């Protein structure tokens, strides 16, 4: 279907205001997620489709922000996003991030950038999606 | 190729309307130079002699008035001035529209 | 990306698709429908004008193009004979067709429908007057049995809908063509079928019974999906629902 | 080529050559006597009958076509007044139409006259001595095209006459024709 | 290269062949586990870490390369605690005020003014069939071991388009959609579909209309095909097979028509793996000589140990669309089974008839044939659909 109703607004708010930080790490980003109250976002009379499908939906959404062209510290803070979306979700079993063939490598080797960046709290969320395997090995986003 | 080569007359290409600037300018040529369309056709570089004749020919159907009119509001003669003016004048109709 | 749907394959530059294959073939022989066959459209207000409009047209071209062919065929007479008196009664013969046009041609439009059951070229309706946007025999059937004027349009009068309540039971609830003629308001057994259906106690059910009881069990247990089932699907199966 | 079927022609194209030529001489005939033909090009006029002729034969599978993706299909290339004929047809099959209440009931017009000339065609003479205004031995005139449009005024008798070209000529507009020294110093610095 | 990338963004994709971009996800992801059908632990809060600290710092360390304390500190950092705005028990039926989201905005303009007697409801979202799906096979596990997916198995999802095309609407599809696996064969995705084209009948009965055929088109022909990337894949299983192809291919490639060259096979010589294939394209299926359905693989992917894992579901129907019945015009109220031509009762022409309506306005108490008609049976795709 695409960008949820208004999802686009306030995920686009949260990175932009977590990148004027000028920090990348997942402090920062948990205060805004926390003072906002961003968690709250999967309740709301959802029914079991729609919290399936919205939960999809903006999994791929953050997914586009943690891709490039976007620069270090905003791809952090979409991973921060996607682990956010991903963990505070209601669903049973949990959905999943929506992971193109042509971008599992990609980040994989941005997970070694996060390593080698020192900024280990991103490359420990990653790895947490990835033992959670949020992760969906999909063709497409 | 086949066989239903239609043939019909021609001659009648498409030639560029006349402007009414165009027209003016005309006018006073024929003030300030007289009937001479080859010399007229010289000084309008875009209208061959016999677009000319035929300027004169469709004006004085209605205009032949105005023709005598220019042809009495004689003014001196000079090829650059008239150059000058024709160029200018349709820059300016241009940049007006 | 949408001009794939069907026929997958369609010619450029003629638009057809590929002939009847083998299965279509015998299919066909064993008078097995296909699914195309099932698209019906609705009769709307402009084609019910059209349609009177056509067979008012058609009985007055019936009706004045063998006057016009008599006029033309006695003044064709008229004008090679050279006897006086035969000219002159070739010319009263022409006169005849002259008053009969202008005679045809002022009467009223009820006139020329004529009764229910007169001869129409169904063919020529359909395939000019109507574009064969609608075929001869469903025109035909349309207008001898709703739209000619003869045919019973009124809503049911109270009366009319006791008598037929009362008289389908004699007949058993068979036999609907007696049912209307003798309920004596010119009904069609369809019209006649149709009131006491939407009205009968024995189709529309409040009530449940074993029957159908086990037969929405076993759809049920066969098609639902968790909250899913197709409610109005089921009809089919088991009988008196909508 | 639509005597055949082709791809470029399906048979909802294809046509009977005896039914459209019979069609056209009806048309043909129309024509001349309309003084449709007299002082024009006759192939438009050919062109436009047997275009109409070919559509009103099968005008459902038809109507849809157009000059030139006609002429196209059986390579055929087509004159630009034949639209001309085409539109005078069509006023002349209009002003036909409303002779006959059976075809004026209809309200027929441009769109749909096309496939109702099968049945204007049978009746043609009496629809013409309906039609025609001139109802002399020798509503709307039976007159070539040229006229039709009225005359401004309808040729008042010439004013044919002499003037006394003996009189004496002005100098003043002798001279006027002619370059004072001023002006032929402007021409030779522009020659 | 068998590399995936969108032709049209978001529509459809370029092509790969489905074996080596399935080998090409298990080269990023074989021996890692992340692509395994077994149960992982879980993200929790940091509270409750005691038990699972053993086991994740040490792997957190060995693939963070960092010290075991620096992986217990991002473990605790990083735990749900920071992130969970709502407690573990808190219901999804309510939009909760303490929150800033433009979301949740719209979505209280979306809920608040349905709280009327008028519009008070729990009804469906937008469409209701695909949780249903969902929550009846997600998670499952078979009853027998040959009927397990295979760890790493490629998934489809292929939308099989209704031969009932709407007509009127061409942005949105008529289609049922079923996931295939990557091994299986074409064969087992023509058997599964349950298309009503297979149970087509007909046959003038309106002498004797209790003597409707026997045989449904099931059992009098069998023919069946894919087309995908110019080729097709007919059945010959059995002997009421006909190779269609050929009678396609004979025409097709007579004339520039507007395609190009095709070939043949079978349906039972071709896995999805074997196929290389476009996502989001229109290929082809058909059946019973004239049953045409437009194929669209909407998506591919690997199974995941969340995915149904239960093969006698497969191929698993994932979504539908919802087609009208075909009500009797007489009742204007039930399902149809019989239709009629040339009908002196009916006021048109065809007229669908249920059988309760059919059989007594038609026939006599001791069902002779009244009036002038024909008559054929029906059965209803809007209602087998
Ligand atoms: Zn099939
Ligand atoms: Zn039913």
């Amino acid at each position: 279907m695409g960008t949820p109703p208004g999802l686009q607004t306030d995920c686009e708010a949260l990175l932009s205001r977590f990148q004027e930080t000028d920090s990348v790490r997942f402090e920062d980003f948990t205060e805004l997620w926390r003072n906002m109250k961003f968690g709250t976002i999967f309740c709301g009379r959802m029914r079991n489709l729609e919290k399936n499908m919205f939960t999809k939906e903006a999994l791929a959404l953050a997914w586009r922000y943690f891709l490039p062209p976007y620069t270090f510290q905003i791809r952090v803070g979409a991973l921060y996003l996607l682990y956010g979306l991903y963990n505070t979700q209601l669903c049973q079993p949990k959905q999943k991030i929506r992971v193109a063939l042509k971008d599992w490598d990609e980040v994989l080797k941005f997970q070694q950038d996060l390593v080698n960046a020192q900024h280990f709290d991103a490359a420990y969320i990653f790895r947490k999606l990835r033992l959670d395997r949020a992760f969906h090995f999909t063709a497409m986003p | 190729g086949s066989t239903t080569t239609y043939s019909s007359f021609r001659k009648n290409y498409y030639s560029k309307p006349w402007s009414n600037k165009e027209t003016d300018m005309f006018f006073l040529a024929i003030s300030m130079v007289g009937t001479d369309f080859s010399m007229i056709g010289q000084l309008f570089p875009h209208r061959a002699r016999i677009e000319i004749k035929n300027k004169f020919k469709r004006e004085e159907k209605t205009n032949g008035w105005r023709i005598d009119k220019a042809f009495q509001e004689k003014r001196p003669f000079d090829f650059d001035f008239f150059a000058h003016l024709l160029q200018k004048v349709l820059a300016e109709e241009e940049k007006r529209k | 990306m949408g001009h794939f749907m069907k026929p997958y394959f369609k010619d450029k530059v003629t638009g057809v698709g590929p002939p009847a294959n083998e299965d279509t073939r015998e299919k066909a022989a064993q008078g097995i429908k296909a699914f195309e066959e099932l698209l019906v459209t609705k009769w709307k207000n402009w084609e019910k004008a059209l349609l009177r409009k056509s067979v008012v047209s058609d009985r007055l071209q019936r009706l004045l193009q063998p006057k016009l062919l008599k006029l033309e065929y006695l003044h064709q007479k008229q004008s090679k004979v050279s006897s006086e008196l035969e000219r002159q009664a070739l010319e009263k013969q022409g006169r005849e067709a002259e008053k009969e046009i202008q005679d045809i041609n002022q009467l009223p439009e009820e006139a020329l429908l004529g009764n229910r059951l007169d001869s129409h070229d169904w063919e020529k309706i359909s395939n000019i007057n109507f574009e064969g946007s609608r075929s001869a025999e469903e025109i035909r059937k349309f207008w001898q049995n709703s739209e000619h004027p003869s045919i019973n349009k009124q809503e049911w009068s109270r009366e009319e809908e006791e008598r037929l309540q009362a008289i389908a039971a004699a007949h058993g609830h068979l036999e609907w063509q007696k049912i209307a003629e003798e309920l004596g308001t010119s009904r069609s057994a369809f019209q006649c079928l149709q009131k006491f259906q939407q009205h009968n106690k024995a189709l529309k059910r409040k009530e449940w019974t074993e029957e159908e009881d086990r037969m929405l069990t076993q759809l049920v247990q066969e098609m639902r999906v968790g909250s899913h089932i197709p409610y109005r699907r089921i009809v089919y199966y088991m009988e008196g629902r909508d | 080529k639509l005597f055949q079927a082709s791809p470029s022609v399906p048979a909802k194209y294809v046509e009977d050559k005896e039914k459209m030529l019979s069609r056209t001489m009806q048309l043909v005939e129309l024509a001349n006597e309309t003084w449709l033909v007299t002082g024009r090009h006759p192939l438009p006029v050919i062109t436009a009958a047997t275009f109409l002729a070919w559509q009103s034969l099968q005008p459902a599978d038809r109507l849809s076509c157009s000059l030139a993706r006609f002429c196209k299909l059986a390579n055929v290339d087509l004159p630009y007044p034949a639209s001309s004929r085409l539109q005078e047809l069509l006023a002349v099959l209009l002003r036909m139409a409303e002779q006959l209440a059976w075809l004026r009931v209809l309200r027929l017009d441009k769109r749909s006259v096309v496939k109702h000339i099968g049945d204007l065609l049978q009746h043609r003479q009496s629809l013409v001595r309906s039609a025609f205004r001139d109802g002399t031995a020798e509503p709307a005139l039976l007159l070539p095209p040229c006229m039709l449009k009225s005359p401004k005024r309808i040729c008042p008798v010439p004013p044919v006459s002499t003037v006394t070209g003996d009189e004496n000529i002005s100098d003043s507009e002798i001279e006027q024709y002619l370059r004072t020294p001023q002006e032929v110093r402007d021409f030779q610095r522009a020659q | 290269c068998n590399f995936p990338e969108y032709e049209l963004p978001e529509l459809n994709t370029r092509a790969f062949h489905v074996g080596a971009f399935g080998e090409l996800w298990r080269g990023r992801l074989r021996g890692a586990g992340d692509l395994s059908l077994r149960e992982p632990p879980a993200s929790a809060l940091p509270g409750s870490q005691a038990a699972d600290s053993d086991r994740e710092d040490a792997a957190v360390a060995r693939d963070l390369d960092c010290s075991l304390e620096a992986a217990a500190e991002l473990r605790a950092v990083c735990g749900l605690d920071k992130l969970k705005c709502l407690e573990d028990g808190e219901d999804p039926e309510v939009i909760p005020e303490n929150t800033d989201l433009v979301t949740l905005g719209v979505r209280k303009r979306f809920l608040e003014h349905r709280e009327e007697t008028i519009t008070i409801d729990r009804a469906c979202r937008q469409e209701t069939f695909v949780y249903e799906m969902e929550s009846h096979a997600i998670g499952k596990k078979p009853e027998n071991s040959a009927d397990m997916i295979e760890e790493g198995e490629l998934i489809l999802s292929v939308n099989i388009l209704y031969p009932v095309i709407f007509h009127k609407h061409k942005e949105h599809k008529p289609y049922q959609t079923m996931l295939v696996l990557g091994s299986q064969k074409l064969t087992q995705l023509r058997d599964s579909i349950r298309c009503v084209s297979d149970l087509q009948i007909g046959g003038e009965f309106s002498n004797t209309p209790d003597q409707a055929p026997e045989h449904i088109s099931k059992d009098l022909y069998k023919s069946a095909f894919f087309y995908f990337e110019g080729t097709f894949y007919n059945d010959k299983r059995y002997p009421e097979c006909r190779d269609l192809s050929r009678t396609i291919i004979e025409w097709s490639e007579s004339h520039d028509r507007g395609y190009g060259k095709f070939q043949t096979a079978r349906m039972e010589d071709f896995t999805f793996n074997d196929l290389c294939i476009k996502l989001g394209f229109p290929y082809l299926y058909c059946h019973q000589g004239d049953c045409e359905h437009v194929i669209v693989i909407t998506d591919i992917r690997l199974v995941h140990h969340d995915d149904c894992l239960d093969r006698t579901l497969y191929p698993l129907l994932i979504k539908k669309h919802w087609l009208w019945t075909r009500k009797c015009f007489v009742c204007k109220m039930y399902t149809a089974r019989w239709v009629t031509n040339n009908d002196s009762f009916a006021p048109e022409d065809p007229c669908f008839f249920c059988d309760v309506c059919f059989r007594m306005l038609h026939y006599d108490s001791e069902g002779n044939k009244l009036g002038e008609f024909l008559a054929y049976p029906y059965v209803d795709p809007g209602t087998f659909n």
